[PDB]
RNA sequence: AGGAGUGGAGCCUGCGGCUUAAUUUGACUCAACACGGGAAACCUCACCCGGCCCGGACACGGACAGGAUUGACAGAUUGAUA
RNA sequence: CAGCCACCCGAGAUUGAGCAAUAACAGGUCUGUGAUGCCCUUAGAUGUCCGGGGCUGCACGCGCGCUACACUGACUGGCUCAGCGUGUGCCUACCCUACGCCGGCAGGCGCGGGUAACCCGUUGAACCCCAUUCGUGAUGGGGAUCGGGGAUUGCAAUUAUUC
């Protein structure tokens, strides 16, 4: 878990920006796949989600090689709280009608 | 008639590097025991020569049974 | 299988242990005719690294973490 | 970003079973049925049946948007060339799937093994299929496992 | 007595020639590793044998030097030194020898014990 | 240029063979100098497996087998008539592509 | 020294890195047409992908 | 009726006895023994050693805001470039 | 009668497979499962990390094939001809093969022909119609066992696994 504090803080920022998220299992890999260019080695990347979901925030789901994220109100609060989000960003699928 | 090297069989010699030819009993069958150089080295190769095996990989496991009555 | 018991050597070996100054004094000090910090340790004169950056002055060569640069007192 | 026909059509066959593997780990406790993909040029499109429609939905209709995004997401397809519709079956009686899972959510419930069954048959026969069979099998009363079969109408299981 | 020679060039001959005309004499496979190039996993190992060497006191066998993967010859350099090869479990003595070249160390280094030759067991008869 | 070719690639031969027929005779209703179905040789892929999971039993050989099927149709027309008569409402699970020469 | 510390050896021949997408494994893949499953999976899924038995 | 011709006679993944750290096993008629889609240095590697992060989130106690890993060449050395 | 056996005709007068029922086996698969229950777990681990470490280890027999026994053919070449199909990449680096030259061999460099029946390729593959030996053989076939020379993906090919 030891990883740079930007990371988890640009996990958030990008869970936050799209509402929902992904995490993909190999370790072959280099880093992340939306994470490319950004030295975010995947490692890391399930190592933060497993972490976020031990926690009791946000229900796994799995399927062929690849977690689901789910959002949770009571999980969009902490997240705002936490991170001090601003109380106006919504979920990226409420954009755009 | 300047037939290169490589046809013949005694390419690259041990020894002294020799590339002429000399068809003669009672030498080359020393040339022939070349593994003895290679048992005074020990090698893995020098072992399974030893043990007279067959050192390309070939599987030995209970196969062989000519030659030993 | 029985267990592999990885315990011949080594009774318990445990994590490296690093002891640090509450608040750093070997790295500024006085005595150098200056009212200000006063410099002892030498200065990086690489771009990517600064004077925030204290190469450990032991009693042999220089050791920065980045570009280890080494020199020689005899 | 072109690949062989062949490679295309195999890689088409793939996405659609992990969009349906992943629809039926979630949505199968509000009676997920099926799926099915439109293609148009340029676009494509994927239909889903399941017999609560509302519930499917969810509220503010926020799951059919956050699904879709990670599908989006999931299968680096060009955004917003993705939508997913909000359809209702036929009817739940000719569906094997469907049956299936109400009978697997009758037995997660609490309910007699045999009682679930029957009903099932039951409720097979008042929708008019020509027949069926439905076995369960596992451990139902003691330690050994029997695999029980119910059968009514009459049913195939050779040729085309 | 008569002397061995690698091809007749020893060891001082073998130094005067440079190496890509010595790889003729050499084998192949220890001559692609040279013709396509050389890369790292000899510096250390060989930095830590010559040290072996320079730190051996006079008239006595070098240091330990300690391995685990089976080198190669390219140059005789590494030629006078005692290595402790990995064989699994413990590590193997060898010590380099100048009739040697032109073959690989991993040779002279063994994995396994030898086999035993005991009695017939119940379930080998048929 | 009046060299448009039109391509549709499938695996089911009724669908592919309906919107053949449909766009062939969409396009001699209008005025069209157009090519006929060209058929391109069927390519099917063969795969013999395991069926046992674990392997047991009986060498058993799954030979599953998919064909595929392509279509070629050329026709010497304004391309705005090609836009316009490929939204016909086409089969679903055929891949319908537009080729300049 | 992270990067001699892990993965010392560049794999353009490895086959893990593109293992079964089904569930994480490589025993009885097949590589053909970059489906990347094993046999049990290509076998229940063969219908779902496009494959059917004819002979 | 016999026909390729079987085991026959060298060299096969393969099985069976195989010390050793483990030659690993799962699967004994057809219905195991070119089977595990098994031609293996590495992903087929499960097993024998030394390190790699604990993948420990609730209760409760520590320097309790400076707690502690990547810091190429020499030194502590079953890696000196972990 | 249901049918069977021959003939005219006809392309075909029995083409070959796929699927394949009751009911079961304490058959195999907890080493596919992110399908798994209950004991063993909870770091002196029961993993990707060096791959370092091995079924390429041997005193005999069972168990799936090829070379072989030749004047039924090894043998110089004169040759005229296939079918099924994978094939230059939204993390998929790995692709089949022609111009000029070099070298016995592994290959080389310029664009390279490949979104296909356009490229491989009128797939110039096996035997034979002939051309020296053998003219009735342990040899030239059986090269199955030990020498030495090279390249292309390989961080490493030692126990030369690869040509």
């Amino acid at each position: 878990m030891l990883m740079p504090k930007k990371n988890r803080i640009a996990i958030y920022e990008l869970l936050f920006k799209e509402g929902v998220m992904v995490a993909k299992k190999d370790v072959h890999m280099p880093k992340h796949p939306e994470l490319a260019d950004k030295n975010v080695p995947n490692l890391h990347v399930m190592k933060a989600m497993q972490s976020l979901k031990s926690r009791g925030y946000v229900k796994e789901q799995f399927a062929w090689r690849h977690f689901y994220w789910y959002l949770t109100n009571e999980g969009i609060q902490y997240l705002r709280d936490y991170l001090h989000l601003p109380p106006e960003i919504v979920p990226a699928t409420l954009r755009r009608s | 008639y300047k037939i290169p090297d490589w046809f013949l069989n005694r390419q690259k010699d041990v020894k002294d590097g020799k590339y002429s030819q000399v068809l003669a009993n009672g030498l080359d069958n020393k040339l022939r025991e070349d593994l003895e150089r290679l048992k005074k080295i020990r090698a893995h190769r020098g072992l399974r020569h030893f043990w007279g095996l067959r050192v390309r990989g070939q599987h030995t496991k209970t196969t062989g049974r000519r030659g030993r009555t | 299988k029985k267990r592999k018991k990885k315990s011949y050597t080594t009774p318990k070996k445990n994590k490296h242990k690093r002891k640090k100054v509450k608040l750093a004094v070997l790295k500024y000090y006085k005595v150098d005719e200056n009212g200000k910090i006063s410099r002892l340790r030498r200065e990086c004169p690489s771009d990517e690294c600064g004077a925030g950056v204290f190469m450990a002055s032991h009693f042999d060569r220089h050791y920065c973490g980045k570009c280890c640069l080494t020199y020689c007192f005899n | 970003v072109q690949i062989s026909k062949k490679r295309k059509f195999v890689a088409d066959g793939i996405f659609k079973a992990e969009l349906n593997e992943f629809l039926t780990r979630e949505l199968a406790e509000d009676g997920y049925s099926g799926v099915e993909v439109r293609v148009t040029p340029t676009r494509t499109e994927i239909i889903i049946l399941a017999t609560r429609t509302q519930n499917v939905l969810g509220e503010k209709g926020r799951r059919i948007r956050e699904l879709t995004a990670v599908v989006q997401k999931r299968f680096g397809f060009p955004e917003g060339s993705v939508e997913l519709y909000a359809e209702k079956v036929a009817t739940r009686g000719l569906c094997a799937i469907a049956q299936a899972e109400s009978l697997r959510y009758k037995l997660l419930g609490g309910l007699a093994v045999r009682r679930a069954c029957y009903g099932v048959l039951r409720f097979i026969m008042e929708s008019g299929a020509k027949g069926c069979e439905v076995v369960v099998s596992g451990k139902l009363r003691g330690q050994r496992a029997k695999s029980m079969k119910f059968v009514d109408g009459l049913m195939i299981h050779s040729g085309d | 007595f008569r002397k061995f020679t690698y091809r007749g060039v020893d060891l001082d001959q073998l130094l005067d020639m440079s190496y890509e005309q010595l790889m003729q004499l050499y084998s192949a496979r220890q001559r692609r590793r040279l013709n396509r190039g050389l890369r790292r996993k000899q510096h250390s190992l060989l930095k830590r044998l010559r040290k072996a060497k320079k730190e051996a006191p006079p008239m006595e066998k070098p240091e330990v030097v300690k391995t685990h993967l089976r080198d190669m010859i390219i140059l005789p350099e590494m030629v006078g030194s005692m290595v402790g090869v990995y064989n699994g479990k413990t590590f193997n003595q060898v010590e380099i020898k100048p009739e040697m070249i032109g073959h690989y160390l991993g040779e002279f280094s063994i994995t396994y014990k030898p086999v035993k030759h005991g009695r017939p067991g119940i379930g080998a008869t048929h | 240029i009046h060299r448009i070719r039109i391509t549709l690639t499938s695996r089911n031969v009724k669908s592919l063979e309906k919107v053949c027929a449909d766009l062939i005779r969409g396009a001699k209703e209008k005025n069209l100098k157009v090519k006929g179905p060209v058929r391109m040789p069927t390519k099917t892929l063969r795969i013999t497996t395991r069926k046992t999971p674990c392997g047991e039993g009986s060498k058993t050989w799954d030979r599953f087998q998919m064909r595929i099927h392509k279509r070629l149709i050329d026709l010497h027309s304004p391309s705005e008539i090609v836009k316009q008569i490929t939204s016909i409402s086409i089969e679903p699970g055929v891949e319908v592509e537009v080729t300049i020469a | 020294g992270h990067q001699q510390l892990y993965w010392s050896h560049p794999r353009k021949f490895g086959q893990g890195s593109r293992s079964c997408r089904v569930c994480s494994n490589r025993h009885g893949l097949i590589r053909k047409y970059g489906l990347n499953m094993c046999r049990q999976c290509f076998r229940q899924y063969a219908k779902d992908i496009g494959f059917i038995k004819l002979d």
